[PDB]
């Protein structure tokens, strides 16, 4: 098996930026292939033999190298270029693609607001509980939530969810939810979603006392 | 032109077995060979084999030999792959691409997702948000169904400012669970209805849950 | 390189290689058992050899390999861009596989 390297494996950029990823073989090789593809669809073929523009591509598309190094580019970014890309190898079985390079809209910092939802009563009755902490259209990706039960760290319990970039403001959106049982819920008074991000110069609490 | 249509997306329960179709248009069938990938949730591509419908002769990799048995037929114009024992593992989109050099006509994907679950209702609960100053925030709360999709939508499609709805998180218990969010201003907590409009095929459930302070 | 398509067939001849250029492949077969794959044709520009023989148990270029234990009948091989093969009857021819579009085919033999 000859097996790749694509790197970077995330990218944020502008338009009008200039693009480079790189892919690294294993093996010396001959030629190199590459594909783009956006959510729900199938691959699509953008270079072919290393180099060759496919019927349809834009003239800013084009490639290079040789051995074991090769690599693509894009001299000024579009707003249609923004998707995943993956190189291709077909000089010996079995065949063989990279791992992947995405491309995400490069936005200005902006911090999240926070909120915090107790457990329905409706909920209460079937004897689990949830709890929920919303993070509200922010940039970079980059957000850390921990929860707090009286001031102590907690594992195992809980499990978060991401929107995919909003295409029409960049931004992002979190849902961090607690999952436990009724009886150990009724245990504890303080509950805080404590949560850090760049654009916050300080990090910022949510909390509530269980009963009322 | 050349088009490559795929069978639809099936369900399927551990131990069992499925056939998917690819049937081709545009080009002459026997001339050329067809090959099979498939796309892991996360993971990247993965070659599995070709065939060859004027011999009938197959190559695989050295992953899925005793898991897939590439078929096809001249008379009408199709070809086929089989998959012998499911497990989880094997969840993911397969595609039939044509052969002939690089890939370049593929077809639109089949979706095939294998567990021991089975079809199951889902469970609304609201989340309560504070009517003097400031922005304020809620929505519901939709748990324990099987399987996918699931849709929502706020008093009938009439607003559409401000609402998130995220994606489904598969639980250690094995089925689906999901929250719908909207941020509205305190002053309207008073005088407004949020209505929140959960769909599942499925299983044909329709239950609207209104939501309020 | 790596041809996709199969040699063609012209009504009435026989087609054959001899000169396997760096790539080709072939797949041993006989009962197969051991811990191996393929068998690989690389080399410089010195020489090129064989890279993993075979063996089974019960229950510029380079030349043809060496018969082993248990051939069949046929033997399959996976040709690269560039090679030539060659074409009861008498006539009054040489197939070649090329790549143009990234699209790979033998070229019909003109008989």
């Amino acid at each position: 098996d000859i097996q790749m390297t694509q790197s970077p494996s995330t990218l944020s950029a502008s338009v009008g930026d200039r693009v480079t990823i790189t892919c690294s073989a294993s093996s010396s090789i001959s030629y190199m292939h590459w594909y783009q593809q956006k959510p729900g669809k199938a691959p699509k073929l953008l270079i072919y033999t290393t180099s060759n523009l496919a019927s349809g591509v834009p003239a800013r598309f084009s490639g290079s190298g040789s051995g074991t190094e090769f690599t693509l580019t894009i001299s000024s970014l579009q707003p249609d270029d923004f998707a995943t890309y993956y190189c291709h190898q077909r000089s010996t079985y079995p065949l063989t693609f990279g791992q992947g390079t995405k491309v995400e809209v490069k936005r200005t910092v902006a911090a999240p607001s926070v909120f915090i939802f107790p457990p329905s009563d409706e909920q209460l009755k079937s004897g689990t509980a949830s709890v929920v902490c919303l993070l509200n259209n922010f940039y970079p990706r980059e957000a850390k939530v921990q929860w707090k039960v009286d001031n102590a760290l907690q594992s195992g319990n809980s499990q978060e969810s991401v929107t995919e970039q909003d295409s029409k403001d960049s931004t992002y959106s979190l849902s961090s939810t607690l999952t436990l049982s009724k009886a150990d819920y009724e245990k504890h008074k303080v509950y805080a979603c404590e949560v850090t991000h760049q654009g916050l110069s300080s990090p910022v609490t949510k909390s509530f006392n269980r009963g009322e | 032109q050349v088009q490559l249509v795929q069978s639809g997306a099936e369900v399927k329960k551990p131990g069992s077995s499925v056939k998917v179709s690819c049937k081709a248009s545009g080009y002459t069938f026997t001339s050329y060979r067809m090959h099979w990938v498939r796309q892991a949730p996360g993971q990247g591509l993965e070659w599995i084999g070709y065939i060859n419908p004027s011999t009938g002769y197959t190559e695989y990799n050295q992953k899925f030999k005793d898991k897939a048995t590439i078929t096809a037929d001249e008379s009408t114009n199709t070809a086929y792959m089989e998959l012998s024992s499911l497990r989880s593992e094997d969840t993911a989109v397969y595609y039939c691409a044509r052969g002939g050099g690089v890939f370049d006509y593929w077809g639109q994907g089949t979706l095939v997702t294998v567990s021991s679950a089975s079809t199951k209702g889902p469970s609304v609960f609201p989340l309560a948000p504070s009517t003097s100053g400031g922005t304020a925030a809620l929505g519901c709360l939709v748990k324990d169904y099987f399987p996918e999709p699931v849709t929502v939508s706020w008093n009938s499609g009439a607003l559409t400012s401000g609402v998130h709805t995220f994606p489904a998180v598969l639980q250690s218990s094995g089925l689906y669970s999901l929250s719908s969010v909207v941020t509205v201003p305190s002053s309207s907590l008073g005088t407004q209805t949020y209505i929140c409009n959960v769909n599942h095929k499925p299983s044909n459930t329709k239950v609207d849950k209104k939501v309020e302070p | 390189e790596l041809c996709d398509d199969d040699p063609p067939e012209i009504p009435h001849a026989t087609f054959k290689a001899m000169a396997y250029k760096e790539g080709t492949m072939l797949n041993c077969e006989c009962r197969i058992k051991s811990g191996s794959l393929y068998m690989l044709c690389t080399g410089n520009s010195s020489h090129s050899s064989w890279d993993n023989q075979c063996q089974c148990t019960s229950s510029g270029h380079c030349r043809e390999p060496p018969p082993w234990e248990n051939e069949a009948t046929e033997r399959i091989y996976h040709f690269v861009v560039g090679q030539m093969v060659y074409y009861q009857g008498y006539r009054a021819a040489e197939s070649v596989c090329k790549m143009t579009h990234g699209k790979t085919r033998w070229t019909q033999p003109q008989l």
